[PDB]
RNA sequence: UACGUUCGGAAAGGAUAACCGCUGAAAGCAUCUAAGUGGGAAGCCUUCCUCAAGAUGAGAUAUCCUUUAAGGGUCCUGGAA
RNA sequence: GACGGAAGGGUUUGGCACCUCGAUGUCGGCUCAUCGCAUCCUAGGGCUGGAGCAGGUCCUAAGGGUAUGGCUGUUCGCCAUUUAAAGCGGUACGCGAGCUGGGUUCAGAACGUCGUGAGACAGUUUGGUCCCUAUCUGCCACAAGCGUUGGAUAUUUGAGAG
RNA sequence: GGACGCUGUCUCAACGUGGAGCUCGGUGAAAUUGAAGUAUCGGUGAAGAUGCCGAUUACUUGUGGUUAGACGGAAAGACCC
RNA sequence: AACCCAGACCAACAGCUAAGGUCUCAAAAAUGUGUUAAGUGGAAAAGGAGGUUUAGGUACGUAAACAGCCAGGAGGUUGGCUUAGAAGCAGCCAUACCUUUAAAGAGUGCGUAAUAGCUCACUGGUCGAGUACUUAAGCGCCGAUAAUGUAACGGGGCUAAAC
């Protein structure tokens, strides 16, 4: 599956011939090079190592610089991924934003913002009490099991904790602009993430 | 259709069997159709 | 944004001056009507001796909200009060005249003869 | 009423469902006189 | 002695051409449960 | 038991039938078929004929007895007469039309039906309303024949749909019927 | 942050429920079943997204280090947390 | 499908008085649900006295969904508009150490009825304190420690779960 | 009981402000308490089990939250006899 | 706790037994003759039932029974009718109605206003032994059907490790 590692730049909008406005989010992207392989007869599947922005020279593990030993003029990278069942490439290639150029709709992967920890009406909707007509209650959970049967709380039941912070993959993404000079994919909406968080941009699945 | 529990011969014609376990009357009158419940 | 209870204009000559929405039509928990949507209304207040007499139920379709909604083009479209125009049953005007402006999300909704009787389409 | 939408592939082909058999399998699909690409549902032509 | 562990360890071959009398090929069920509330999942002994 | 399963059954002389290690090939003009046989059961070929008897008697044996010898039989039928099962499209606009090995059915969905042939298996047209499969096993032959006429099942009140040629659909009425 | 924007419910495959079969007995016929062999649903199993080797069954690989090295932690400046 | 006959379900009104009166807080509404299928909608069928449309009856199927208001403390029900549908039940007639206190079931007062009277009434009307900082299990989140048989750093296959 | 006006009462919640809450330093209770290397399910039983049976699941130990249970705490039940 | 076996004076790293068990968790079984295909065993009714073992009746048969296959399956006669029709098949009555009789019923069903039309009992040929209806028992099948979680064998599993 082609990816690549980007960084979400911001949000802006673009005015098609026509007129119609589309809202696109920026996606920057560093050289991509390709580091090492993985093979099914040795590491039992087969994928290709994928990696990005460089790291600063002081702040190198002796075991990251020996990753990074037989290839030529390949600075060690500080994200890195995998992209699996890939072909076409191997160990010191360098993958263009092009490889883009013949898709219509792609998967972006990111780490969403991070809310904190929140309460169960922000984090599941929960509707609340009454305000007034004497009520005590306002952003509670309310009941949350039965009397004595169960006589527990099931596993599962949906109280207060931290929200957001995890993995998410977002689908059929258009992609509306590919611009190679200035190394920018724009994409039609949302992707998560903050400003200068990471992404991985894949090839759509449907 | 005659989803019942005394699946019985109708007419001259209807013929029981037995499919896989459950009781079943065939016929050409398909109106007499059965199975054991 | 009209949901129910909110009071609205009724633009046309049929002899309402008031109307009252009672209901949101198609959809379930559906809460608010926009430009071109169908509500069923209640007339609260009427021209005397007029065809339209207060207290009655009819469908009616939404022309002017004070609420703006977004174009494809970017633009937003905010009127001053939220007004609607009484419909037969064929979904077609009954009135004969329509005041005022009216939104041009009609044109999409697909009521051209409401667009027509229209002053102006904005 | 928004024109009728022609329904028209990517490729300026004409859309046309075919119902394949294969093995007690009724197959329904769509098909691209042009360029022949057989794909399921005329989504993934547009 | 049951105390203790003194038996010796075997190995299993073949473990997948154990015969099965009976429908028990088609009919014999592996429960198991999330701990989940309604998470109850079976799978016969073709499927497992 | 009864007496089909005990019939003795005659060999055609271009016809050969073999029996080995619970197996049976049957190579005749027309192609060549193979059968299992149970264990119970034994199967002999001798002067120039097959005979069919058990070694139990329990009721599975019993059935077996039959089961096999219908079998050898339609096995050997095959190989020298083959088998064909015919099929009749009734209905205003249908139609059947063939292309290699696949036919192409119009049968007023909005979708043309095609359909591939199996292998082992030929059709045969007459005009666009009537078809006759032939094969050199009568399983696949009758398989085939039905899954067609599943493609569109007969129906009573005009007999519009794809028949069995030997099939004869009851009737019903609709609005003239029931007039008063 | 929603009242806003964008996107999502799939397509395909496997095994099935009721049902419809084909070939055929016991029971010379007949019969979807007893030997076999097929179709068949928002259900079941894969597929989509997330967590995941405390899975103690603790997996697999690439690189670094060989008497305290590799590496990590504390402290400090902070954040997208 | 009458007249009869045989069962299951444990939800209705009851029977019994076995646990609890050195206290197991009682009806509805709010919030949050989870499960059963005897299926309201969507899905797959058999038969129709099923032309078509729309149904009737029965079988399979619990994945998801299953309205907003008027009256009443009401569950319920009726009614107004909707909707593909406005399902039936269990869970202390789910849920007051989560909320409300309108109703019921205290002391005030009034009406009708009963009583000579004090007062009484599953008759009515009006007013009337809803307490507790979570030790344990359970659940929602986040860490410290160690293990994974030399010790570490990145990238991941995936049982299993949502 | 109805109407006008007005409004976060509500559709439908969002953001901000002050005191608590959270972390650290100082001072320092309380009701309660047979103890405790105190899980879940289907059962059983003084008829609703952390302690019994069979099975399933679960590394050790804290912190911030939440009240389903421990027929929780509080008052030798006020109702009934 | 109330059922079955059995009355604890104390001690022993002795033996034989009761109830209940002897694949395994879990200390203890093997062989003989049959039955069961439902995991019945390891819940249950009215009722339905070409499941099967064994035993016994009544029909019927090597002088050809049953199923299939090939024929006839009629003439008098629209049986008289009720009714409008009823021709075998709305409905009343019997069909002690006869003949050619191989055998043909005042017709078994389907379907026609009414027939018409298609079929059957009925009997003949091809085939070649048990068949067709019942009775008593031994095991089985469906009926079988609630709500935290397989949950009506204690579990694993068992075609015996079931009866
Ligand atoms: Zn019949």
């Amino acid at each position: 599956m082609l990816g690549l590692i980007g960084k979400k730049v911001g949000m802006t909008q673009i005015f098609q011939k026509n007129g119609i406005v589309v809202p696109v989010t920026v996606i920057e992207f560093q050289p991509n090079y390709i580091i090492g392989k993985k093979t099914v007869d040795r590491d039992g599947y087969s994928a290709l190592i994928a990696g990005s922005v460089d790291l600063k020279s002081s702040k190198v593990s002796k075991p990251i610089k020996g990753q990074y030993k037989s290839l030529k003029d390949i600075e060690p990278k500080r994200y890195v991924i995998e992209l699996k069942g890939l072909d076409g490439y191997d160990a010191g290639d360098e993958i263009k934003v092009d490889v883009f150029k013949s898709v219509k709709y792609v998967d972006v992967t990111g780490t969403t913002k991070g809310k904190g920890f929140q309460g169960a009406m922000k984090r599941h909707n929960f509707s609340g009490g009454p305000s007034s007509h004497g009520s005590k209650f306002h952003r509670h959970l309310g009941g949350t099991g039965q009397a004595t049967t169960p006589a527990r709380t099931f596993k599962g039941t949906k109280m207060a904790g931290r929200m957001a912070g995890n993995q998410q993959t977002i689908q059929n993404l258009e992609v509306v602009l590919i611009d190679e000079e200035k190394r920018a994919l724009l994409v039609k909406g949302a992707v998560p993430g903050a400003k200068g968080s990471f992404v991985v941009v894949k090839k759509s699945k449907k | 259709m005659k989803v019942r529990v005394s699946v019985k011969p109708i007419c001259e014609k209807c013929k029981v069997i037995k499919r896989k376990g459950v009781l079943r009357i065939i016929c050409d009158n398909l109106k007499h159709k059965q199975r054991q419940k | 944004m009209i949901q129910m209870q909110t009071y609205l204009t009724i633009a046309d000559n049929t002899g309402g001056k008031v109307a009252q929405c009672i209901k949101v039509l198609g959809g379930s928990k559906r809460r608010y009507a926009k430009i071109g949507d169908i509500i069923t209304i209640v007339v609260k207040q009427a021209i005397p001796n007029s065809s339209v007499k207060k207290g009655d139920v009819y469908k009616a379709v939404i022309v002017r909200t004070s609420k703006e909604v977004r174009r494809k083009n970017g633009t937003y479209v905010r009127f001053d009060d939220n007004a609607c125009v009484i419909l037969d049953a064929n979904l077609s005007p009954r009135g004969k005249r329509v005041f005022g402006p009216v939104a041009r999300e009609l044109r999409d909704a697909n009521f051209m003869k409401v667009v027509s009787l229209a002053s102006e389409v904005i | 009423r928004v024109g009728s939408k022609e329904l028209i592939s990517r490729w300026g082909g004409k859309i046309i469902m075919k119902s394949k058999f294969e093995n007690g399998k009724i197959k329904h699909y769509a098909e691209c006189q042009t360029s022949k690409n057989t794909a399921r549902k005329p989504r993934d032509l547009f | 002695t049951p105390h203790q562990d003194l038996g010796d360890n075997v190995i299993i071959i073949n473990a997948s051409k154990v015969k099965l009398t009976g429908k028990k090929y088609q009919q014999k069920l592996y429960y198991r449960h999330s701990r989940y509330p309604g998470g109850l999942y079976s799978d016969t002994f073709r499927t497992l | 038991m009864s007496r089909i399963g005990r019939l003795p059954i005659k060999i055609p002389d271009a016809v050969k039938v073999d029996v080995k290690d619970n197996l049976v090939i049957v190579e005749g003009i027309r192609g060549r078929l193979v059968q299992d046989i149970k264990d119970s059961i034994n199967v002999k070929v001798e002067n120039g004929s097959v005979i069919v008897d058990r070694v139990l008697n329990d009721k599975k044996a019993k059935a077996y007895h039959g089961l096999y010898r219908s079998l050898i039989f339609n096995m050997v039928k095959g190989v020298t007469e083959g088998f064909s099962k015919s099929l009749t499209i009734n209905g205003i606009g249908y139609r059947v039309e063939q292309q290699g090995n696949s036919l192409f059915l119009s049968l007023g969905y909005s979708t043309q039906f095609e359909y591939v042939i199996p292998d082992g298996i030929s059709v045969k047209l007459d005009g666009n309303t009537k078809i006759s499969v032939e094969g050199i096993d009568k399983f696949k032959v009758g398989q085939v024949a039905a899954e067609i006429r599943s493609l569109k099942k007969p129906e009573p009140y005009k007999g519009k749909g794809i028949k069995y040629d030997n099939e004869v659909i009851r009737r019903k009425v609709g609005k003239s019927g029931v007039k008063k």
